[PDB]
């Protein structure tokens, strides 16, 4: 299985540099071109580019010139993205794709935001019921808009509803999380949310309970 | 006679040929050129001249009718052609050819398209792509070589064959062709010719069966037809002789 | 800068219907090489993009037979034989013939479905809440169709505006339907002052709109 | 560098029917000795080739007469008159007329079967494991047929992903079936969390998926 | 009766060396030629090279030149594989062959992974019963690749399967036997699995019992 | 006359026959030379000059025709041509000759057959690979010998036999077919053709029951021949006659 794997820094002040990577498992770098490209909401997808490891060429949009540097690292089958000089329109989701003459894998995407200060841990507060029952987590004022819920740790999932975060007038982005279960399971079985917010390093389990 | 002294005699009239011949093809003969120079052999200058002379030939029958030389590495065997330019039928070639699966991978010299419509572009690559062989018409390619074997010899010197397929004048502008092409410049005429004959009257028929249409020529030159009446043109056959010819001409005096 | 252009922006068909999307480009997408360099990508919600379709007409592998990739020179169709529920999302296609490569702005393949009321849930906020000493209230609609819907937030029968934030998700794979989570904020000595709460939601498939409500 | 090329890749026989197997090189296998230097060779799952056919033709002592040799010039064609069980493998044509040696890339026999459903097994991890601190449980799905098969590890009614490993075997020799063994893997504090374990299997041949568990 | 038996070192650092030997019995090798065959999962079967014993001259694969070298013992009747310089591209199974004009007799091959993850002993876990009941071994966090699993020391052999390794995230191997018996026989037999993992010199004769 | 002296005495001519002989039988005849120089006794050396006398023949017989000296040690037997020619057949040949088991091993001076079809090769092999004497056609070599029997002496030197089995125009080029030959530059001639008759025309008879196409030829020359009528050419006959019938004319004399 081919598989693209991007991680790096979420949040960084502007002005300032980020260093994304793009880890490699299931084929060598080497045999192919690997790409960067961005994706902002209103935006668009936008392709950054290419580089080549077996012989360290790189092809780039020469409006993302002096912007990005695409570097890689084959003996660890890994390709990186700097953006250097962050501003406001920077902050969108990058993601690495491989070439075989046509870009065909896609990695599931790191989120950079650059702005001024944050890193605020989220609060979980349960929502709790009152055949079929509802229960959730707000997950309240985190700044970095990037969280993870999941639901007793991935084995729940059908029913569930995370919605989209929500920029509170304080600033600060605060979402829901519910699932819908039968209410004879409700009390019979135990409800995990669990929570990532990675640029706080914020991880939170709280259970819910009627 | 020291081959390196030979080449050093005949190095002009080589370099002469270069630039005549399509980049790639010029290329590759400069490395068979330095390669006789340098062999230990007579035996083994003689086995390069053999490949400088054909590379040369295809070079010039390219440069000639407007194709590109496809060097030998990168030309498309059939399974590419069938595969890259026809796709939904591609399960279907593969099966007719499951008892003949040396059908799949016939490379003819030229695997020629038309050119279909219904700078800054990507250079590098990091497979190869299939290459596609663009001509305007095949049957304007065609025609010209129905001609050249009846006067306006060449009738004995190819074949030129078509499947029996049907297609209209928009399934031409809509739909891909194909163009089979075999040169050569042996000494052997006739072996060209009906050599690929045996092989070949059965793959066009397949295509056929398959809703290909698909054309097919043989041809060849030998060193005694007159200057005039080669399949290339007069200017280009003078250059061929003073350089690749004269080669093996020394070749066979030494060994 | 080869300009990508998709029509339509939206798309809503039925399930079992045929969908159509165009994609038109700035200049030709042929290769002096003889290919053409045009692909349809689908990005369901919160998933990366995935190839359907490369160099206008091949199945990338593992795509049912119901993709279909036509067109040449500017003009390109994306065809869907038999849509599916899974098929929701946003389709680009791409030409990687010119550097630098563009998608298009995206169609949204949306799914029409036999029209169902929400289930209506409100929630009132934890003791953790209450500590901090802010209140939360959550009223949340839940697997209804079609979109358009009217939360209204009665604090004692006081309908309010501008104190309230919702959200709303993207269609579900599964059944082609939406959820929406609206919530109302307060202060907990504000939340303490009064002791009725209800949410009021208006929806084409309830004749009546409902309220859900709950006491302090 | 003769090439060595086989088609096709993959050859599903039923038992009794008769097997072709083409092998066709880059230039003439025909040495100027007049002896021609093609071979066929059949490695069984994991173990070393064994020579079947040498020189076109000739039969290896010990090879039964169903395997017979065609071919000349650039095209060989082997032939099984009636596959068998055992005869399971790889089969690998060669040239030893030029230097280098070269193979094919290989022919994968495979043997079509009545279809078998799945015999399961489920093994609680060892005290000696528990007192390592991990704990490993094992599904067993034994000599079935065809390959096709549906494992889903399920703790306490739970579905799981991505702590699972699963291996399967080559058809078997004797009877041309697979078993596959499908790996769990927990902390032993994760394991004691938990008391009932069980192990969904679906595969074409049970016509509902089946189920084995185990209580702590 | 012919036989090929090439024995050599299982494991080897990157950049090292490493000679495999041939022990032919049941011929002398001053009448044949010796080949070297090597043979990996996609790069498929790929000649070395052959020596000739009678009077010592080798010819290989050019492809292979400076990185193999064939030498010869006809006194104790054994030849030698010399791989130098060793990559990821050189793990590989090798074989040696007999040459009678044709290759003909190949050996059983020996492993080579070159890595530096160094030697891992296999931890060894019985499976055990609870008509026709399943037992077994778990064979666990070892890491060169060859393991050997027999049954009673090859006594019982019918009904047993060896799953092929697989490779954990924890970067360990990890495999599977199991053996299916009548279950009557249960308890009146003794089962032992004799598992050995010879880079790392572990032998191992766990018993499995209800 | 001592043998040494005599030996330097032709070692002349000696050279010229060396040189006119394919490779093999010239290395295989300079060896007898020196043995003969190097005899201890005139019956030592008359031996060896008998073997040079008839290896040296069979040398110039197969240059006369295109076919290659098989040295004796290595000439193919018959249970070698029919195992390698036809492998199917070995397995009933093996079976014909069980009460014959003396048929098993005969070899022809030379062995040949049609070339079938439907640098840097191997070079080195472990075993001895049974030799392949390739001839372009049985039949066109067949004729030459039946019309030197009766003009266009010869009828009296020879045997032509072929086993009466029928093979098709695709049969003898699809098939593999032998032609077997004897040479002999022995006294008695009609010895040579008759003693190899005897064995010969039952041979053929069990070639044809195992359907295999077999062709013979029995043939020798003696001294007294005129020189324009050997079955080698005459120029060859100047030079065996000038060597080692000189050879054997001195080695009577002194013993």
């Amino acid at each position: 299985e081919v598989m693209l794997v991007e991680s790096g820094a979420e949040l960084v002040r502007p002005g300032a540099l980020v260093d994304l990577s793009c880890k490699a498992s299931g084929f060598n770098i080497k045999d192919y071109y690997i790409h960067w490209v961005k994706q902002r909401p209103e935006q668009g997808l936008e392709w950054i580019g290419w580089i080549d490891p077996k012989n360290v060429n790189t092809i780039y949009d020469p409006k993302f010139q002096g912007k990005a540097t695409i570097t890689a690292d084959t003996s660890s089958n890994t390709a990186y993205l700097r953006l250097s000089s962050l501003t406001s329109e920077d902050t969108a989701v990058y993601y690495c794709v491989r070439d075989v003459n046509y870009l065909d894998y896609w990695g599931q995407g790191t989120t950079l935001t650059v702005s001024s200060a944050s890193t605020k841990g989220p609060s979980v507060f349960p929502l709790a019921p009152s055949g079929t029952a509802a229960l959730g987590c707000l997950v309240k004022d985190y700044f970095p808009e990037p969280v993870t819920v999941s639901w007793n740790s991935g084995a729940l999932t059908s029913g569930v509803h995370t919605f989209p975060a929500v920029l509170q007038s304080s600033g600060l982005y605060s979402l829901s999380s519910v699932v819908t279960v039968p209410s004879s399971s409700l009390g019979t079985q135990t409800y995990i949310c669990n929570v990532n917010h990675k640029p706080s390093n914020t991880k939170v389990d709280k259970k819910v309970e009627p | 006679e020291p081959i390196a002294i030979i080449c050093d005699g005949i190095e002009g009239n080589m370099k002469q040929l270069f630039s005549v011949l399509p980049p790639d093809c010029a290329r590759e003969c400069e490395v068979l050129f330095d390669d006789i120079r340098n062999s230990p052999t007579h035996s083994t200058a003689w086995k390069h001249a053999l490949r400088l002379k054909g590379t040369a030939y295809e070079g010039l029958f390219a440069n000639c009718y407007g194709w590109q030389y496809i060097p030998e590495d990168i030309k498309p065997s059939l399974t590419m052609l069938i595969q890259t330019l026809f796709p939904d039928k591609f399960e279907d070639f593969l099966d007719r050819t499951q008892l003949h699966p040396e059908f799949r991978d016939l490379t003819p010299d030229f695997s020629l398209t038309q050119k279909v419509h219904f700078v800054t572009e990507r250079k590098m690559f990091p497979l190869p792509e299939t290459p596609l062989n663009e001509v305007h018409s095949i049957e304007r390619i065609m025609e010209n070589f129905t001609r050249l074997m009846h006067g306006g010899d060449y009738g004995e010197r190819g074949i030129v064959e078509g499947n029996h397929m049907r297609f209209s004048e928009e399934d031409q502008l809509e739909t891909r062709q194909l163009l089979l092409v075999e040169v050569g410049f042996q000494t052997d005429i006739d072996g060209k010719i009906r050599t690929d004959h045996k092989k070949w009257k059965d793959i066009l028929k397949l295509l056929e069966l398959l809703g290909i249409k698909c054309s097919f020529v043989a041809c060849a030159d030998c060193s005694s037809t007159p200057p005039d009446r080669w399949w290339i043109t007069e200017d280009r056959v003078r250059i061929l002789k003073n350089s690749v010819s004269f080669l093996f001409n020394k070749l066979s005096r030494n060994s | 800068d080869i300009k990508m252009t998709q029509s339509p922006l939206s798309l809503p068909v039925s399930l079992g219907d045929q969908a159509s999307i165009s994609c038109r480009s700035s200049q030709s997408l042929v290769h002096s090489n003889g290919h053409t360099y045009l692909h349809w990508y689908l990005q369901k919600p919160g998933q990366s993009p995935k190839l359907l379709i490369y160099k206008v007409s091949n199945r990338f592998s593992g795509v049912p037979d119901r993709f279909s990739g036509s067109g040449s020179g500017t003009d390109f169709t994306l065809k869907i034989s038999r849509v599916e529920a899974e098929d929701l999302g946003i389709y680009f296609c791409s030409q990687s013939t010119h550097v630098p490569f563009t998608f298009g702005s995206g169609t949204k393949l949306e799914i029409k479905r036999t029209v169902a009321a929400p289930s209506v849930f409100i929630f009132p906020p934890s003791d953790e809440q209450l500590k901090s000493g802010t209140a939360s209230v959550v009223c949340l609609l839940n697997n209804f169709y079609p979109r358009e819907a009217k939360v209204q937030w009665k604090v004692d029968n006081a309908l309010q505006s501008g104190n309230s934030q919702e959200s709303v998700t993207e269609q579900d794979s599964k059944d082609s339907t939406y959820s929406l989570s609206s919530t109302l904020t307060l202060s907990k000595a504000d939340y303490e002052k009064h002791k009725v709460y209800a949410c009021e939601v208006t929806h084409q498939g309830l004749s009546s709109p409902v309220t859900k409500s709950f006491n302090r």
